[PDB]
């Protein structure tokens, strides 16, 4: 949540405040913005770079509306005429009052600012040593754990390939099946009618020959069920595989993303701090 | 060699034969029914006519193989059984079918046997555009037949490039004639003499006129009509009424310096080299599709309520129960990429019971539900124990149109299977995926209900929005916002436009018919989530004039699933865009078409139109699509596009399936070079190969078959000799292959290709592509730096193919040389080496107009690290780029440093290489090539952002293509991009 109470400064600092972010790109504003609500609201340096255009990234209806406010004789305001000083007391103007002054369509007046310092207020040990430190064990823990997810995704890709092979190859024997089945009912309806007929004429050696050719038959059905069984057995416990692999990738993928975003939020705090790569290349490039 | 085969014989007694490797089925038949005739009960067997032979493939399916010309090995059988039974069915047909099946790898009757009533309709509604193509193929046979199978590769700009018409004797083409005229195949040289203004019809009169010299009206008119002009080597003909100055031979020529080399090839000796093709109807066109559900209905307008959409429960989602607590199903209603309302979210049920039945409603009422909406379902889950804080992360994902092929509301329960998460999905829904149910079916599915009316309701024709267009209206101009307009219009796609600038652009819509560029942005600046704005929008694009191709496929990508808007972008296509540059923006294309919401639509239509009207295009689209059945998003899809286009190319199929077969036979080598031989210092180190390619059952798999990378191209008897393998990236194969014709001598004697695995040549061949339109828009624009997009096709998953230029050696091949034959001067002295003389400064030209080319495109696409290994420079002096593959920003600068040796180079060795004379005019082209890309950087943009869909692990959404709007600075304006690029080329040296 926003605890605001900025003070009673209404025309306080532009550089510092809730609101301000600065020369930001539209990558990480668009990561501040996600899983966001209506009224949720960021004001940076617009992407002109120019003398004070300061756009608006409100959120309304799962879409990032982007405002952008004018810097006519001095003064800002959402569009012509420009009646407003400061731009701290124009969004503070449009937190106590609608949108419908200037265009109908927009609803939401505001609710949640998104603050510079507020991901800075779980952050900590601002000396330099410790922070050094703790980008590095989390640096390496980032790159096993990233080797880690790509060996489970290798994994995973691997397995999805043997249990489609194997499912086609189940299929085939079902087909298979099916062809031998008909072949079955095929040659009893062919032979229903025939052996008892060279029975009546008193021969049985042509009968027990064909009749042990047959028999052929019965037992080449009787090993492909026995392949299909040890290949279904095979696809069920490979199956299981592939649940348990995305079992661990599920495991594995929401800490790295929540750590990659730490990661991402120390390197803008080291941006706004002012360090650039100065020891933490030297690591790295060995 | 010895396979025992059993046969299933309709009498019933059982047989077994042995069989070779090579013998076919007549071979073996004939001693199977011979042995069967010696075995007991012969009685009801009889003669081979009636009886064929039956057996199920290795994927998967029973199918007749009516051939019998074919060999045991091309049978591909799971199992050695064969079944003996009556026909019961037609002949060419199935063979037909089965060739289809086999240059998909999946066969036809898996799409007889899927159930999906929108798929068998597509397949229906296919074979109109494959009769009509093939009627206009053959409208004017066999002239039309020709430009069909050979096709002409012209351009669509009837005039030349300015620098270039100075490189020749005042608009004058010296070219050399090789026809023969002989029954001895005597070759001779007529080197011959044409301006560029006239068709080759005063060419091949002007041939006649001179080949008729040292033996001396009709006569040149019967020869006219006889004779026919082709190129040297490779199979390019000159066959259309055009000015000539269009076929890419000869502007290649005029770009390299070398001279033309034709012929007069007989016309009745190529018409009767191609053979006549045929168009059957298919078995399934014999149901037609006109049902009567013996039970029109109200529509869309008339029914008010809103979007109740019930969730039941999940089968089974995959997770954890000791690290995952809750579950939940937040979905969205998406216009393609963009929330047409908020993202309504389930309740927080655990995982042990994935059951929800929640009635979820949205903001959405159902009369302003857009034609392309698209709700995507997402099992995402709570897998963060923090305080009032919730870490969210996708697991599954699913992407449903809310309208079918019937264009009607869905409705009743229904279940629907769940995609996996892509790797590194930032969002924890899907908005680009497409729409569908998982075709596997170990995968979480998921139960849907819509408001169930107990009847249906249609969206209804375009009428009622016609009507409603001259309704909403009823409930000259300040020329700043024309100058405002004409702004926004210059704006990349990717430009944060705003609700002041898109009111204004809502608020004067009548009054953008005066310039067609503002369309797209007019795009985003409209509410899809709207009753009035989208008619009004519709009776704009109805009436709305037609656009350039360039900006008309910015129409197309995953922002804009709209089918009348796309359906516009398509009819501008099809008014606009030629053959030349609809095969340089085709892999485009094919990336769009995953972008379609449904099977049949005008995007599918056109571009099966151009590809069966069209062999080089057609042949192209076959392989772009063939390279993605690895992908099960849109492996039905492009399945069904691979079916359609092998139904209606003709006989260039068997020429396909030949090259198929090959690169499959190939494909299979390196399953056997890479998961066999994964070690070093063996016995079959190099053997192995030799004495694999040795084997006949694998080189006349790899004769007489065209070059996937160009059907021009064709590829002969192999040389096991100069074939080998490297150690360079991941062990490719060096492939040499004879071009079989007898003039083959004057371009080149033998065709080098490298057969790649272990790395995804997709965003490759896209890199190679942006090469080729700057060099486009370089020779438009008047600066000649030739950089050279060498050809590469993916053909698969992680496979591919190069073609090789040759004369070619990297930094490390000319560093190594000079060693065993290490210094800075290396690369200017080996120049030095190969051509000298007055030539040589030329050429030194030439690698500054090549560096030049690059180096700026390696700033543009952002590719990583070029070492001196992933570069190369030829005899002639020119350099390129090999291993691109990592581009954009892929690793989240400074790419591709200018290093010492080029600053030698270009600086004709000079040690003071600084201020030299040159430097600055190498500094100066720079610039302006970078000028002529930024006022093209929106095609850019529009082809960066046609391949998110793809499926690269580094271009997915609107992360990447910031790399290259932030390099390209459309940001900025353009003094503070050229001081942007003073800065990185001051800091190239460091200071220089
Ligand atoms: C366009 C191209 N031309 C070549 N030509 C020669 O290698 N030649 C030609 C002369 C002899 C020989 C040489 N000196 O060495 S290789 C090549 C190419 C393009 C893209 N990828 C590759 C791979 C995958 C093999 C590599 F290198 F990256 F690993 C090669």
């Amino acid at each position: 949540t926003t605890v605001a109470n900025n003070g009673m400064n209404n025309n306080m600092s532009l550089q510092d405040a809730e609101w301000y972010w600065g020369d930001i790109s539209r990558e990480e504003v668009n990561e501040k913005l996600r899983d966001t609500a209506d009224g949720t609201f960021l004001v940076r340096d617009a992407s002109t770079k120019m003398h004070g255009d300061y756009t608006l990234t409100l959120r309304k209806g799962g879409n990032n509306k982007l405002i952008k406010i004018f810097h006519r004789d001095g003064k800002y305001g959402f569009s012509d005429p420009l009646t407003f000083s400061s731009v701290v007391e124009l969004i503070n103007h449009y937190r106590n009052e609608s949108l419908a002054q200037y265009n109908p369509k927009l609803d939401v007046k505001l609710l949640y600012p998104v603050s510079k310092y507020q991901q800075d207020q779980v952050v900590k040990e601002d000396n330099i040593e410790a922070v050094g430190k703790k980008l590095h064990e989390y640096n390496t823990q980032f790159q096993e754990k990233s080797r880690e997810y790509d060996r489970l995704y290798e994994e995973y890709t691997r397995t999805s390939q043997e249990i489609q092979m194997k499912r086609t190859a189940i299929e085939a024997f079902n087909e298979t099946i099916k062809i031998f089945e008909e072949q079955c009912q095929t040659q009893e309806r062919y032979s229903k009618e025939y052996i008892e007929k060279f029975k009546r004429e008193g021969n049985e050696k042509e009968i027990q020959r064909i009749m042990h050719n047959y028999d052929k038959l019965k037992s080449r059905i009787s090993e492909i069920i026995d392949s299909r069984r040890r290949l279904e057995e095979d696809l069920k416990k490979q199956a299981a595989e592939y649940r348990e692999i995305d079992k661990r990738m599920n495991s594995i993928k929401p800490d790295l993303i929540q750590l990659r975003k730490t990661r991402d939020q120390y390197l803008m705090w080291l941006t706004q701090k002012g360090v650039r790569q100065k020891k933490l290349n030297e690591w790295l490039g060995n | 060699p010895r396979i025992l085969v059993e046969c299933l014989l309709p009498n019933g007694m059982i047989v077994t034969l042995e069989c070779l490797r090579e013998a076919t089925l007549i071979t073996i038949k004939h001693e199977l029914f011979k042995e069967a005739r010696k075995y007991p009960l012969h009685q009801l067997l009889q003669d081979e006519s009636s009886y064929i032979f039956v057996s199920v493939t290795q994927e998967a399916e029973r199918e007749e193989f009516f051939d019998e010309t074919r060999r045991l090995c091309d049978l591909r059988l799971f199992q050695p059984f064969l079944k003996v039974i009556e026909p019961v069915g037609n002949r060419e047909e199935k063979i037909l079918n089965r060739e289809i099946g086999f240059a998909i790898g999946m066969p036809v009757c898996e799409f007889d046997m899927v159930k999906d009533p929108e798929v068998q309709d597509f397949r229906r509604n296919i074979l109109n555009v494959c009769k009509e193509a093939v009627d206009l193929r053959d409208l004017n046979s066999p002239h039309s037949r020709a430009m069909y199978v050979y096709p002409p590769n012209v351009e669509s700009s009837p005039e030349l490039p300015k620098h270039i018409y100075n490189k020749l004797d005042k608009g004058q083409i010296i070219v050399v004639i090789w026809v023969i005229v002989s029954p001895n195949n005597d070759k001779q040289k007529y080197t011959l003499k044409i301006n560029h203004d006239c068709v080759p019809e005063q060419v091949i009169a002007e041939a006649i006129r001179k080949k008729t010299r040292s033996m001396l009206k009709l006569c040149v008119l019967e020869y006219q009509g006889k004779y026919i002009l082709k190129v040297c080597g490779c199979d390019e003909y000159f066959l259309e009424k055009y000015p000539l100055s269009q076929y890419k031979y000869i502007r290649s020529c005029i770009m390299l310096g070398r001279m033309p080399n034709l012929m007069l090839m007989a016309k009745e000796s190529l018409y009767s080299q191609l053979p006549m093709d045929c168009f059957t109807m298919p078995s399934y066109s014999r149901r037609i599709s006109t049902a009567t559900p013996y039970m029109s209905t109200k529509s869309l307008w008339v029914i008010n309520s809103a979007l109740r959409i019930k969730i039941l429960c999940a089968t089974y989602v995959n997770v954890n129960i000791r690290d995952i607590d809750k579950i939940y199903v937040r979905t969205g209603i998406y216009h393609g990429g963009e929330p047409l309302c908020d993202n309504v979210n389930t309740q927080r049920v655990p995982c042990s019971n994935p059951r929800w039945n929640e009635w979820l409603n949205y903001d959405i009422y159902i009369p302003d539900l857009p034609r392309a909406a698209r709700l995507c379902l997402s099992i995402c889950s709570v897998k963060g124990r923090k305080g009032a804080k919730e870490e969210h992360c996708p697991l599954a994902w699913g992407n449903i149109n809310l309208f079918d092929y019937t264009d009607t509301l869905v409705s009743g329960k229904m279940a629907l299977n769940l995609w996996p998460v892509p790797h590194g999905l930032e969002d924890l829904l899907n908005p680009i995926g497409v729409t569908g149910s998982n075709p596997n079916k170990e995968t979480p599915c998921l139960e849907l209900e819509f408001d169930w009316f107990s009847s249906v309701v249609k969206f209804p024709d375009m009428s009622v929005i016609e009507e409603h267009a001259n309704w909403s209206v009823s409930r000259e101009l300040r020329e700043n916002d024309k100058e405002q307009l004409k702004a926004i219009s210059t704006r990349d796609p990717l430009s944060e436009i705003t609700e002041q600038e898109k009111d204004f652009l809502w608020s004067h819509r009548h009054y953008c018919v005066t310039i067609p560029e503002i369309l797209p942005k007019l795009l985003l600046s409209v509410k899809w989530n709207s009753r009035d704005e989208v008619a009004q929008m519709y009776c704009l694009v109805k009436d709305w004039p037609p656009i350039k191709p360039e900006q008309a496929m910015e129409l197309l990508d995953c922002n804009y699933p709209d089918p009348m808007v796309r359906g516009f972008a398509v009819r501008c296509l099809e008014k606009y865009l030629t053959d030349d540059k609809l095969s340089q923006y085709l892999i485009q294309l094919v990336q769009v078409l995953k972008y379609e919401q449904y099977l049949d639509n005008l995007l599918v239509r056109f571009l099966l139109k151009k590809a069966l009207t069209n062999q080089r295009i057609g042949h192209f689209f076959f392989w772009h699509l063939k390279s993605e059945m690895h992908n099960k998003t849109v492996s039905q899809r492009f399945g069904l596009l691979l079916e359609s286009y092998c139904r209606a190319c003709g006989m260039y199929l068997k020429h396909l399936n030949r090259q198929v077969e090959a690169m499959e036979k190939l494909i299979n080598l390196t399953d056997i070079l890479k998961q066999e031989k994964k070690d070093e210092t063996q016995k079959v180190q190099m053997k192995f190969l030799v004495e694999q390619m040795r084997r006949p059952d694998f080189m006349d798999a790899l004769q007489g078959f065209l070059s996937p990378l160009n059907p021009a191209h064709q590829l002969g008897n192999l040389r096991l000799e100069e074939c080998r393998i490297m150690s360079s990236a991941k062990r490719p194969l060096w492939l040499n292959w004879e071009n079989p014709d007898i003039m083959s001598e004057l371009l080149f004697q033998n065709n080098e290709i490298i057969f790649k695995n272990g790395d995804d040549l997709r965003q490759d061949m896209l890199t190679l592509q942006i090469i080729r339109i700057m060099e486009n828009i370089w020779q438009n624009q008047g600066l000649d730096l030739r950089m050279l997009p060498y050809g590469c096709l993916s053909i698969g998953d992680c496979v591919g193919l190069i073609e090789v230029v040759r004369n070619s050696h990297t930094i490390m091949q000319i560093q190594c040389k000079g060693g065993l034959k290490f210094n800075s001067h290396t690369l200017h002295q080996w120049l030095k080496d190969k051509n000298k003389g007055e030539i040589y400064d030329a050429a030194i030209d030439l690698f500054t107009r090549s560096c030049a080319g690059y180096c700026v495109a390696t700033f543009i696409l952002g590719i990583g690290d070029r070492h001196n290994s992933n570069i190369m420079v030829k005899d002639d002096g020119q350099l390129f780029h090999i291993d691109f593959g990592h581009f954009l920003d892929h690793k989240k600068r400074v790419p591709f440093v200018l290093t010492q040796d080029f600053l030698i180079v270009i600086s004709k060795g000079a040690q003071e290489c600084t201020k030299t004379r040159e430097f600055e005019r190498f500094q100066e082209m720079c610039y302006k090539a970078y000028l002529a890309i930024r006022q093209h950087a929106n095609l850019f943009i529009n082809l960066f952002s046609m391949m998110l869909g793809s499926g690269m692990p580094e271009l997915q959404s609107f992360d990447d293509i910031a790399y290259i709007r932030k390099t390209l600075a459309l940001d900025k304006t353009e003094q503070e991009a050229l001081e942007y690029f003073m800065k990185q080329m001051n800091d190239a040296h460091h200071g220089g």
